């Protein structure tokens, strides 16, 4: 495996639901890349619509140098259209993943806690969400890594 | 897609970096 992940920040934790994810990942690489290399940040979150996991955004990180490298995934929020109307999901997830060549390599899941930011909201929670008034805290510190032994360059 | 430019660590200002 040439990419590997070091470490990843969660730079704007907490945040208002409707905000963009900004994250900061470090990654080492061993040889150079012949080709770019492909984050993915999916959304994943109880819903009774039956569900296919909200693929937020994707970012391509351009000719990689050998050594330990630095970026910022600046991912698009959740669409409010795309979360239940009825209930606030208290606890959901983000998976961030890369992929080489087509071929996801690396996954990293995240819980993250939702809530509203108003006192008495949070006691008396509406008939419809507020998606303005959601507050979500990554829970960074602690993510689940999965490794995929992926074919690299040839 | 969008891409984003990549910083190997090591060679240029991090702390000290306007961009």
């Amino acid at each position: 495996s040439i990419v590997s992940l070091l470490g990843i920040k969660v730079l704007n934790n907490p945040a208002k639901f409707t905000d963009p994810y900004e994250f900061e990942i470090t990654f080492e690489c061993l040889e150079s890349l012949k080709h770019d290399l492909e984050w993915k940040l999916t959304y994943v979150g109880s819903s009774r619509s039956l569900d296919h996991d909200q693929e937020l955004d994707s970012i391509l990180v351009g000719p990689v140098p050998v050594g330990v490298n630095k970026f910022v995934f600046s991912a698009d929020p959740p669409s409010a259209e795309l979360i239940p109307a009825s209930e606030l999901v208290s606890v959901t997830v983000i998976l961030l993943s890369c992929s080489y060549d087509g071929r996801e390599f690396v996954r990293v899941g995240y819980y993250v806690n939702n809530e509203y930011d108003e006192e008495e909201l949070r006691e008396n929670p509406p008939a419809k969400v507020q998606v303005d008034h959601i507050v979500r805290n990554i829970l960074a510190e602690k993510p689940r890594v999965t490794r995929f032994n992926i074919v690299w360059d040839n | 897609v969008k891409r984003a430019k990549l910083d190997q660590t090591s060679k240029g200002p991090e702390n000290l970096q306007f961009s």
